[PDB]
């Protein structure tokens, strides 16, 4: 099998013997990818104002939210310094090297400045055509507020500033496509219900006003216990880090 | 060539088909092989197989490689699988056509198919060039 | 009935989260949004293959390396002990061995191997390496080549092949031969081996602890009725005994979007009325043979950069954010390398900032991968204040006055190996 | 004695509340209201079932589908090759297939079927479906019907007889019999199918797989001492096979209250001097034959609509929302069609905007459900810039003027698949 085709080996040396993956230098193991990407890591952060809300805002969304295991098409900005110097974290990394994938997300939303009680609902039938989220008074109705006979999960601040929900696999076919293209008309059917988990919409519940330095959630994101990245294609073309910014001024 | 024939030709039959090869190949599998289970719930009608018609061998397209056009890159072939072969034959109009092959006939009756596939590349240069 | 239970409570600690580090060997509660509240997981079959996440299996997969020419008729360099291929030996490729893409003001494309994608998620790294190497020959040509593994150099500066036969080392021949493996050793004073390249502003980054080097035993031969070249396709994977230590910060990211945006601290630009720029000469830098930017077509008026902060190092040359412009031309071979610039227009991408007392210019160099080598290597010579006339061979010449720039030009410092 | 417990302190993560998404397969610590402490539920017997929710045993209940009538004397319909009924296949039936009431200013109630009702609660569903077809005959009537089953169609655009018969299909003999069911097959490319109605603003809609159609074979015959109509109606159950996947948002809602806000953004109106409106004609229009809305009896004298947002889509037509009008109107019937409107007075439910350079006018229609389909026509094929007199059959004609307004009418904006 060509990918793997080694013909007429000339090795000077024995082989190097093993540590069993770092298990026998450090007290673990490293030998499959999917025990890293069951490692949580950042999936979006955005402050919200009282100004990107509704005028009157009737328990609505803050945030609708795309749920794909690849990550989202992350932007570099001056506001976003992760994305900018640190770019796309493991998982997006490691997503890259295969078509697809079946099984759930485990997410966990952080919520700070809010002294009210946040709302999250999964809509698995419902999931968005784009890479990016929405923003406040840019949802639409149909997802602005809370839906009945989702499931969902509400959560008083006060309790607890963290929620952890898992994001099961509900989709009507085989496989579900990563790394797929925001730019899909031959195909939309696939990039519709057989790409993304569903939309995860967060909201508020509570008339308490937003701090004038407004909220700040952070959805974090892992790979839950029954996901599988499938098929292994390539991967595609990488960029440096280290190309971000230089070293050529070693602190800034 | 040692013989009053040149030399044994291998031989590779399939339906009514006959391909002959001379050389050792180079050989790859794009996922694991496996037999379907969950096409059954997909469909309660009966699923056709037209064996002699598709388990056989067809040839796909000729393309020509030059000298002057040969760069590291250079895209030979970039195709839709396995749209582009199963509509290979068009109209005066550049509409593709499931009537005439044997192998692509059932595709004209019906709505929703699923197969297997295996791709052949066969280029018969001299002995004297390199690429 | 309705007993009291005084069992004394206990003490527990309030957290607000569970495990974030964890991925393995261990539970986590979570709150799973099903119907069914036990523990659930998807359906599968046949049709759905396992995760195929286990990394042996994704680093054995050969990646494609920079491919060479080696041109049988090339009385010079087709000689026995000529070097025809090397660099360091780490399972990340040297960047300069591997296939690019750059984008003017944006992030250059890698196209990086399994193994060294894999790499680029671990801290730490040990084993062999296949290093595959494929021959675009027929049953005419035919060589002898020397390969080796020269443990704890990093480059071929002292490197000849009457010592590369001093490590180990294999000796191929091409007859009729177009496909071999060469898997090197493991040769460290430690188990573990630190990754290369790292994070942004070279975070935890080290250097690679040995060196492979292609050496000419019998040199190429071909005929008269067939090509001249063989070109030489190199590719690699992990051998059977490699490792991955430790999860760090990504060295890599996706090529789904090349954006960057610099540090606005660190941009540097020419004073005002010193702009719009064009690349000319003047009499006072090599008798106006070399190419500098200048603003006008009065001599003495080069133009002249901002404030330069103290921050900045001194071996640093720069890159251009901004808008550009494209200038004609060349450099001459230069003497003991393979580095030449034939003769064309490019594009700014690259300059050097080159001191005149209180006055700062700037000298143009183009947007190409040996560009940026030439670029890097003229600024570390300003530094350690070398001969003006010694640094004159890496330095574009001057052709013809080109276009000039709509406005002013912005550079960013960055630094290489 | 008093011992110390130094036994180390747990982690523990606060949570405001348990569970609110499983409904199955967990236990729900909770703070019963009762004086019994224990784990207590509600006395039973033969008096009272048990819970009656088990889905197969409602979806197997037939429902009624929009009946119709199969006239033998029509010597123009009643022929071999003529489509008597059709619809696409999915458990929710199409709206214009299931008994409805319309009410002005509020929402349509729709009589759907137990297997719609409780598909509609879900987002995937699949299996066979039994639709059941009921003849109003006695022994004098005879015929044989084609009902077919096409797979990954969704109109009768490409459908005739003689294709249908290429597909899954049964014939059945009007002979003496009053009742047959058709168990149609499920045929997809995939093994859960979305559901076709979803949300507000069409939230996770989508399309149906396959089509039903029912073709005269052997036209009806009857005699002359016996009926010449027979009745049909069309019921539907799920078959054996089906069954249903995942908790949604319900599509429907009760029809206690059919109360519904319009959103007050998209309301649009005539401007101020341009009301009261009534109907009528003008010439520049078809010759004065068409009906459209006046604000008086001097000629271009047309009302004019308000500002018309640019989210609101080119493809839509409008619904009346407060205050309406009666007017007497007719259309022929089109060819190809079985759409025609007997001349009588309606009141006015929908309307269709016509752009004449800056000036909008508004174009009135029925409330009716055919009246319905023929304005949500006629904006698509503004939509398509498509010739003027070919738009003309599909325009409600002037009888006479109509009684004017209160005052303005609001308009909300509306589309249908």
């Amino acid at each position: 099998m060509e990918r793997t085709f080694t013909p007429n080996v000339m090795q000077p040396t024995p082989l190097l013997p093993t540590t069993n993956d770092g298990r026998v230098t450090f007290g673990e193991a490293f030998n499959d990818l999917k025990d890293l990407a069951r490692r949580y890591q950042l999936y979006w952060e955005g402050t919200i104002l009282e100004g990107n809300l509704r005028a009157i805002r009737r328990n609505s969304a803050l945030v609708q939210l795309p749920l794909y295991p690849h990550g989202l098409r992350i932007q570099p900005d001056v506001n976003n310094p992760i994305w900018n110097i640190m770019r796309d974290g493991h998982i997006p990394v490691i997503s890259s090297g295969f078509r697809y994938f079946r099984g759930g997300l485990r997410l966990r939303i952080v919520v700070e400045g809010l002294n009210s009680c946040v709302w999250v609902q999964h809509h698995p039938d419902r999931p968005s055509i784009f890479s990016r989220p929405i923003i406040g008074r840019y949802i639409a109705a149909k997802d602005a507020y809370r839906n009945h006979a989702y499931a969902a999960y509400v959560q008083n601040m006060s309790v607890n500033r963290t929620i952890e929900v898992e994001v099961p696999f509900y989709q009507p076919g085989l496989y579900g496509m990563l790394n797929a293209s925001d730019n899909n008309t031959a195909n939309s059917f696939d990039r519709l219900r057989f790409t993304g988990l569903g939309d995860l919409l967060i909201g508020i519940e509570g008339e308490q006003p937003i701090p004038k330095e407004g909220i700040e959630i952070s959805v974090y994101y892992s790979i839950a216990d029954d996901f599988s990245f499938n098929i292994f294609c390539g991967f595609p073309p990488m960029v440096y880090c280290d190309e971000t910014y230089s070293a050529a001024t070693p602190d800034l | 060539m040692d013989r009053p024939e040149g030399s044994e030709e291998r031989t590779v039959q399939t339906s009514n088909v006959v391909l002959g090869e001379t050389n050792i190949e180079s050989q790859d599998i794009a996922s694991k092989e496996y037999s379907p289970t969950w096409d059954r719930l997909a469909s309660s009608e009966v699923s056709d197989e037209y064996p002699m018609l598709t388990d056989r061998w067809l040839f796909w397209k000729s393309v020509k490689w030059e000298v002057n056009d040969s760069a590291f890159g250079k895209m030979l072939v970039q195709e839709k699988f396995p749209q582009s072969w199963v509509q290979m034959d068009v109209n005066v109009n550049n509409i593709p056509r499931y009537t005439n092959i044997p192998n692509f006939i059932p595709f004209n009756i019906h709505q929703y198919m699923r197969a297997d596939f295996e791709v052949k590349i066969y280029v018969n240069p001299n002995d004297f060039v390199s690429g | 009935d309705n007993p009291p239970d005084p069992t004394p409570a206990k003490f527990f600690v309030p957290i607000p989260s569970h495990s974030w580090a964890h991925g393995t060997n261990t539970s986590e509660p979570t709150n799973t949004l099903r119907l069914d509240g036990g523990v659930v997981g998807v359906g599968r079959s046949d049709d759905i293959g396992t995760s195929d996440t286990a990394i042996s299996g994704i680093i054995g997969v050969y990646g494609l390396l920079k491919p060479f020419d080696w041109n049988a008729n090339d009385t010079g360099r087709n000689v026995g002990g000529h070097l025809l291929w090397s660099m360091p030996v780490h399972p990340q490729v040297d960047k300069d061995q591997v296939i690019q893409v750059m984008t003017q003001s944006k992030l250059t494309q890698y196209y990086l191997p399994p193994i060294s994608v894999v790499s680029s998620l671990y801290a730490y790294t040990r084993g062999s390496i296949k290093y595959k190497f494929l021959f675009g020959n027929n049953p005419r040509h035919n060589a002898r080549l020397l390969v080796a593994y020269i443990p704890g150099i990093s480059s071929d500066n002292r490197l000849t092949l009457e010592r590369a036969r001093n490590s180990a080392h294999v000796v191929f021949s091409l007859n009729e031969v177009s496909e071999f493996v060469f898997t090197v050793p493991y040769i460290t004073d430690t188990m573990w081996w630190p990754r290369k390249y790292g994070g942004p502003q070279a975070a935890g980054e080290f250097v690679a602890p040995s060196y492979i080097c292609m050496f000419i035993l019998n040199p190429l031969v071909a005929m008269e009725s067939v090509p001249s070249i063989v070109t030489i396709v190199p590719m690699i994977a992990a051998g059977d005994d490699f490792e991955v230590a430790v999860p760090a910060q990504p060295a890599v990211g996706l090529s789904r979007n090349i954006d960057v945006i610099y540090p606005k601290d660190s941009i540097i630009s020419f004073k005002s009325g010193y702009f719009p720029v064009y690349v000319g000469s003047w009499h006072s830098f090599f008798d106006s043979t070399k190419a500098i930017l200048r603003y006008g077509a009065v001599s003495d008026h080069i133009a002249q950069l901002g404030n330069i902060p103290a921050n900045v190092n001194r071996k640093a040359f720069w890159i251009v954010v901004g808008d550009t412009i494209k200038f004609k031309t060349k450099l001459d071979k230069i003497n003991g390398t393979e580095w030449f610039i034939p003769e064309g227009e490019y594009t700014l991408g690259y300059g050097v900032v080159w001191r005149d007392g209180a006055y700062a210019y700037m000298v143009p160099y183009p947007l190409t991968p040996l560009g940026e080598k030439i670029a890097q290597y003229t600024a570390s010579l300003l530094a350690s204040n070398t001969a003006i006339s010694q640094i004159r061979p890496y330095i574009p010449d001057y052709i013809v006055d080109s276009a000039a720039s709509k406005d002013n030009i912005l550079w960013s410092p960055i630094e290489d190996r």
